[PDB]
């Protein structure tokens, strides 16, 4: 199908009545390039926040890249600091789920 | 003012100096720094900077420079009088540095800048290479200090270690470049200097030291600049430069004494308002006003850092103690540009730099007046002094003394060489100096030499221009209707004046084919010829890359051709060149014009060539630069020998021809080694016609390429593609769509980047920066210049499958689609006849 | 008046905690590579729009450029095509990938890329190695290719001469919140300006003006699509020539006899523009 | 820093002369000039009170049996 | 809606922020005013 797209789209390039709401047929973004179709979501190597996206499910939708490497690269000392600071936001936010 | 003018007769104050950058924005923050410096009437927007080296109104929009910009004044020094500093500003990208290129004969030193965060580049390294193989000076600058003091907020400590690593990194690079002893480059030596480019925060260790000298104290600034440049440490009890580290926890004398200055300054300042109090700009020794504090983050930390860190000091002391005056620094440049060598007699003139000697300037730069209807020729004047009005002879970059027809004379108007105000005041210009000929455009294309009418009879043009990066992106030129047509083809010839990296060529197809480097440099060609240099809508086609045609195999039978006076037959047997043979040759190792013996002992040595193959008669290619060589292997046995020694130069020209125009696509072919099997002739001159020679000669290259194993190499683009490491993966990825094989790939020293060096093939290439940033979501940058060429898959005259019109072909098939459709665009018959 | 505010650093650094709900985390303009307002407008300027970018109603009919007849090299019989020539490849290189640009808009090439750590944890200081930011080879080094000074025979240095900016504290508390700040979005990057009203803080502008809100159903496509239409068109016609005379008519009204000022509840005042229109 | 020994150490790399207090006149190219105003010329020429004049190839004169000193005119703009 | 609702938050109609089309629909009914304002004039005065 991918092959037939570009073959199609390589051809394209060449060769009253109210409405209530908006209508899907006016979408752009269909585009058979799988590159562009599916395009790396900018995480900022764990420091991508998206306004809208829930910054728990966020955390959670993270692909934990930055955070395995980090973890990876943090020494002994680092490791105990980030033990304690995660643990201490484990307490509170058992506090807010309190 | 009229000291800018009376700076320029003193030869020994004048510092001709070329920049470089990574990106254009760091290079030209500079330059405007020091525009500013120099001149209190400009002051750049707090919104945006001024950038005052991007005329072009292209690049102010882009955000990348276009076109070289050779403006600059007189600056003071801390411990010297102010000297006339030219700078002639470079683009920031790989396809543009071959502009910078043509500032490589502008001036015979290169104040390099590196970005502190980024560190060393793909661009920084090919300019340091293209300067080390220039003979010119070369000061480093470490840029966009503030960007690890404030964008990554590194330690100090730890910022110190990545900026010797850098440093280390670039001496490293320059020592394998050349071998010179100057290669040392470090604070202490005096070839490194620290300047961010924003805020106006520069300085060397000389400045630091000046900088202490004024505030306390009578400590010999030069001595502690040599102290406290390097990890020497300091040692408070004994108070002195102690290399054994006496002290536990004590820092080095650079982390100590230079870089927490700067980051307590820029901690106080971003930190708070509170933070920079009146007490701390007090004990700073400056009383900012109220309306200064009332300012942004931003212009408060510019303000703050230009008062403190004075006026740009420190990079005119270390170019005055580095780049030498023109006077000090011609003799080299005559050594290298020159090629009528340095031992003639006006040559030597030259070298001393004699204002009342002869007039020998080289005009390379083209620079079109703002009404775009004339040019002006930019150049430096190594001798004599250039007067409006006085008559000169252009000898143009093709001019030879065979023929005194390559030369015209023109006369020389208003000079205009001060370019800081772009003013055309200047009368006369003196020896040394740079002189914006205005008049001698018309009979000069680039990179020529103009000289006095009578005054010398035999003095000669400098060497060509040269670039590093090769043209092989072409894309063809048509207008919309051809009533108008050669109004275009005005603008086109604007086009080859102004650009001497772009190549425009008239293909016997009846199509005008432009020539670039870079997708983004054949962009801003057609900007400047639509918008600028011809108002009429043209039409392009797609971007094409020129292809060459190599040998795998040795030629099966040999092929002879017979001259129709009296039938004096040449026969001839092509092999492929032995690896690694072509890029040695195409690095201008080893010459035509080199002694025999030189010729042979080489060949024996690194090639291990037959002594007696070496004593043949060599060609290799047009200029001796060609990879495709030529050998005179006919037998001594043969009474041919005079005969070949009168028919040589027939035969040279012929292999140049046939180099020039292939058998297939009729493109440059590279890696041949030619072996002239043998010439049967009549001795008779009448019988040795020169027009029967070079038709056959070509004929018996393409009978024997055609003989021999046929293959198409297409230029393979190195990219040195930086990303953040998430996304790393993910660019290999866009590697995999482009047919792109990742060569290296490593982590940014002290950077959270990424880069990845790639060789993409050049028909893939086109678009590949964009597909790489769009995929990454706009965090991805790229830059791919021109590596090697590589043979391409397939066979291009084996009978294969027809691809479709609008379809890409298999792997396999690429060569065969691709010499049909190189053979058809061209106008040249399609077919690929063996007789033939 | 209330028009113009100066405030402080740690209120900047407070508000900007509280906003990040609201606010992206982009702080390079390198995001927006192909979606600030110059792609829009040169996607616009032609028929092809981008497949992020909304469509468009041609300006002309444009017939000459719409299907031009086959010629001597225009011919697809001699044109390869190793990759689809997309949108994003003319909206970059219009002037290139383009036969015909005519009126178009020139974009942005690159910006640097903005290479900053976000604080994590408050109480570790903030000029620290982070784990992120890769290492760099600590070699010994033994040997002394680098210029090496005398030992322990000049630079005798003064002691009142210190090294500058001593007794101060080289990282600080608000060190963290101020460089954090720096790279703020535009209403944050400002220590002090002036006031805007209400209705014109769109805060939901910056959220179609990113590449996407990934994972998403067509018709959320379909309305960032249409959103981003209205807005370019909005910013494509924007010129005031209104040299007015600044007559507040409002005012007038107010010092004219036949009405009078008081001070009301905003409810009282609802209640009473009702009645007034019923 | 001195506006006089500014104008001296700017003055370095040209044509000057400089009558010292024993009458002898050395007019040459300035190729250091110090603090103290101590320049040190290469290929100077040297009168002395005498009449008799000759030719130096390098010499360095301090400044205190140096009575005045003249530069060129291009320093005044 | 499509944020509000992103994450724990339900799918429910359980959104508030009224403001971003409240804007809009100030930025049209100050559009819109002119024309209202001129037809009440036209008849409050006589030339109906």
């Amino acid at each position: 199908k991918d092959k037939s797209k570009e073959l199609h789209a390589i051809k394209e390039r060449y060769l009253r009545k109210f409405v209530f709401e908006w209508d899907a047929s006016e979408d752009t973004s269909i585009d058979y390039n799988p590159l562009y179709k599916e395009r790396h979501q900018v995480q900022l190597l764990g420091r991508g926040f998206i306004a809208g996206i829930d910054l728990k499910q966020q955390k959670r939708e993270q692909s934990r890249f930055y955070g395995d490497l980090m973890e990876k690269r943090r020494t002994l000392e680092e490791k105990e600091q980030e033990e304690a600071r995660l643990r201490k936001l484990r307490k509170k936010e058992a506090k807010q789920r309190w | 003012m009229d000291f800018l003018a009376d700076l320029m007769d003193n030869s020994e104050l004048i510092r001709n100096v070329t920049l470089c950058g990574h990106l254009h924005h760091g290079k030209t923050c500079f330059v405007d720094c020091l525009i500013e410096q120099t001149h209190p009437e400009i002051r750049k927007r707090y919104d945006q900077d001024l950038c005052y080296t991007d005329i072009l109104f292209t690049e102010q929009e882009r955000g990348v420079g276009i076109k070289s910009t050779p403006v600059t004044v007189v600056l003071p020094d801390t411990k010297g009088k102010s000297y006339l500093f030219n700078i002639m500003d470079t683009p920031g990208h790989v396809n543009f540095s071959d502009e910078v290129t043509a500032g490589l004969r502008i001036s015979d030193g290169v104040v390099l800048f590196i970005d502190a965060a980024e560190g060393v580049m793909l661009n920084t390294e090919r300019l340091i290479k293209h300067a080390v193989q220039e003979r010119l000076a070369v000061t480093v600058c470490i840029n966009k200090i503030d960007r690890l003091i404030l964008e990554l907020k590194l330690p100090p400590t730890d910022a110190y270690y990545k900026l010797r690593h850098i440093v280390d990194e670039v001496n490293g690079l320059i020592s394998m470049y050349s071998t010179d002893e100057n290669l040392i480059l470090s604070p202490l030596l005096g070839n490194v200097c620290f300047s961010s480019s924003q805020y106006s925060i520069c300085f060397t260790l000389g400045s630091f030291a000046k900088i202490y000298a004024d505030t306390f104290g009578d400590i010999n600034y030069q001595e502690f600049a040599k102290r406290l440049w390097g990890d020497i440490y300091f040692n408070p009890k004994t108070r002195k430069f102690t290399k054994k580290a006496p002290t536990s926890s004590s820092q080095r004398s650079f982390v100590e004494f230079i870089l927490e200055p700067l980051y307590k300054i820029l901690a106080q300042v971003v930190g708070d308002v509170d933070t920079s109090l009146p007490r701390t700009l007090d004990e700073l020794g400056i009383h900012l006003t109220k309306e200064e504090l009332k300012l942004n983050i931003r212009p408060l930390l510019r303000l703050v850092c230009k008062k403190f860190f004075g006026e740009f000091t420190g990079f005119v002391d270390m170019c005055v103690q580095h780049i030498p005056s023109p006077k000090v620094g011609a003799k080299p440049k005559i050594e290298h540009t020159y090629t009528g060598g340095v031992d003639s007699d006006l040559g030597e003139a030259m070298s001393d730099c004699d204002p009342d000697g002869p007039l020998m300037c080289h005009t390379t730069k083209m620079y079109s007046t703002d009404d775009g209807v004339q040019f002006h020729a930019f150049g430096r004047v190594l001798s004599g002094t250039i007067h409006a009005g006085q008559p000169v002879k252009v000898l143009g970059e093709n001019y030879t003394l065979e023929d005194e027809e390559d030369s015209q004379i023109c006369t020389v108007g208003r000079l205009w060489i001060s370019v800081a105000r772009y003013h055309i005041e200047v009368n006369r210009v003196p020896a040394g100096n740079w002189v914006l000929i205005e008049g001698v455009d018309q009979p000069i294309v680039k990179t020529a030499t103009i000289t006095e009418p009578r005054g010398n009879e035999e003095a000669q043009i400098f060497r060509p221009l040269k670039f590093n990066t090769t043209s092989v992106i072409k894309i063809a030129v048509e207008p919309v209707n051809p009533s108008e047509l050669p109004k275009m083809l005005d603008g086109l010839r604007k086009v080859n004046k102004s650009y001497p990296s772009l190549t425009t060529k008239v293909e016997e197809s009846g199509e005008h084919v432009i020539l670039g480097t870079g997708e983004l440099y054949l962009d801003c060609v057609m900007h400047d010829l639509r918008k600028m240099y011809s108002e009429i809508d043209i039409k392009v086609a797609d971007p094409v890359v020129t292809f060459c045609e190599t040998v795998v195999e040795t030629s099966s039978l040999k092929c002879f051709a017979e001259t129709p006076n009296k039938k004096n037959k040449i026969t001839m047997i092509a092999e492929p060149l032995e690896k690694g043979l072509a890029e040695d040759i195409e690095n201008e190792v080893v010459q035509i014009t080199w002694n025999r013996k030189k010729l042979g002992e080489f060949f024996q040595t690194k090639y291990d060539w037959d002594l007696l193959a070496a004593r043949s008669i060599w060609a290799f290619g047009p200029d001796a630069t060609g990879p495709n060589i030529l050998v005179d292997d006919t037998l001594p046995s043969e009474v041919d020998k005079a005969l070949l020694g009168s028919v040589k130069d027939s035969i040279v020209q012929g292999f140049q021809w046939g180099t020039r125009e292939g058998p297939l696509c009729d493109e440059l072919i590279r890696n041949v080694k030619f072996k002239i099997l043998d010439a049967v002739v009549a001795q008779e001159p009448l019988h040795r016609g020169g027009g029967q020679i070079i038709p056959t000669a070509r004929r018996v290259v393409y009978s024997a390429f055609l003989m021999a194993t046929p293959r198409l190499m297409e230029p393979y683009y190195f990219v040195e593609v930086q990303a953040p490491a998430d996304c790393v993966s993910a660019v290999y990825t866009v590697l995999a769509r482009r047919r792109g094989h990742v060569t290296q790939d490593a982590p940014i020293p002290g950077s959270p980047l990424y880069t990845i060096k790639a060789f993409i093939p050049a028909i893939d290439s086109f678009g590949f920066e964009t597909d790489l940033r769009t995929h990454t979501q706009g965090q991805a940058f790229s830059l791919s210049v021109f590596h090697h060429w590589q043979i391409v898959p397939g066979d291009p005259l084996d009978k294969s499958i027809v691809i479709r019109p609008l379809e890409p072909q298999p792997a396999p098939h690429l060569a065969r689609e691709f010499m049909i459709k190189t053979r058809r665009r061209k106008g040249l018959s399609e077919d690929v006849s063996i007789s033939k | 008046t209330y028009q113009r505010w100066q405030f402080t650093l740690p209120m900047m650094s407070t508000l900007y905690r509280l906003a990040n709900q609201l606010l992206t985390d982009l702080v390079d303009d390198n995001y927006f590579y192909l979606f600030d307002l110059k792609a829009f407008f040169t996607s616009k300027a032609l028929n092809m729009a981008i497949p992020g970018g909304p469509k468009f109603e041609p300006l002309v009919r444009d017939i000459n450029l719409q299907d031009e007849d086959w010629n001597e090299f225009n011919d697809i019989n001699k044109i390869i095509i190793r990759q689809p020539i997309r949108t994003e490849y003319k909206i970059a290189f219009p002037y290139l990938y383009n036969n015909l640009p005519h009126h178009v808009h020139l974009t942005w090439y690159h910006t640097p890329n903005v290479v900053f750590i976000k604080t994590e944890d408050p109480d570790l200081p903030a000029f620290y190695f982070d784990p992120l930011i890769n290492p760099i080879s600590h070699r010994h080094s033994v040997k002394s290719q680098e210029p090496l000074p005398d030992d322990d025979e000049e630079f005798e240095l003064p002691e009142f001469v210190e090294p500058f900016l001593k007794d101060t504290p080289l990282y600080t508390d608000n060190t963290a919140n101020g460089i954090a700040l720096l790279w703020a979005p535009r209403p944050f990057n400002l220590r002090s300006g002036r006031t805007r009203r209400a209705l014109d803080i769109p805060l939901v502008k910056n959220w179609y003006r990113e590449h996407c809100p990934a994972g998403q159903p067509v018709k959320v496509r379909v309305s960032y699509q249409k959103l981003l239409k209205y807005y370019v068109l909005n910013a494509l016609k924007h010129r005031p020539p209104k040299a007015q005379k600044k007559r507040y008519l409002f005012r007038s009204f107010k010092a004219t006899k036949f009405f009078q000022s008081t001070k009301l509840d905003w409810v009282e005042v609802g209640l009473q523009v009702c009645r007034q229109g019923y | 820093i001195g506006v006089p020994i500014k104008v001296l150490h700017e003055a370095e790399g040209h044509i000057v002369t400089c009558e010292t207090n024993t009458g002898e006149v050395y007019r040459g190219k300035l190729i250091e000039a110090e603090d103290n105003m101590n320049c040190q010329m290469s290929n100077i020429t040297v009168t002395y009170r005498d009449g008799r004049v000759a030719q130096l190839e390098q010499v360095y004169i301090r400044g205190s049996k140096i009575r005045f000193l003249i530069l060129p005119d291009m320093l005044k703009n | 809606y499509y944020r509000f609702n992103t994450g724990p938050v339900g799918k429910g109609p359980g959104c508030g922020f009224w403001a971003a089309g409240w804007r809009v629909w100030l930025f049209f009914m100050r559009g819109i005013t002119p024309l209202l304002e001129r037809w009440l004039g036209n008849l409050l005065a006589r030339q109906f």
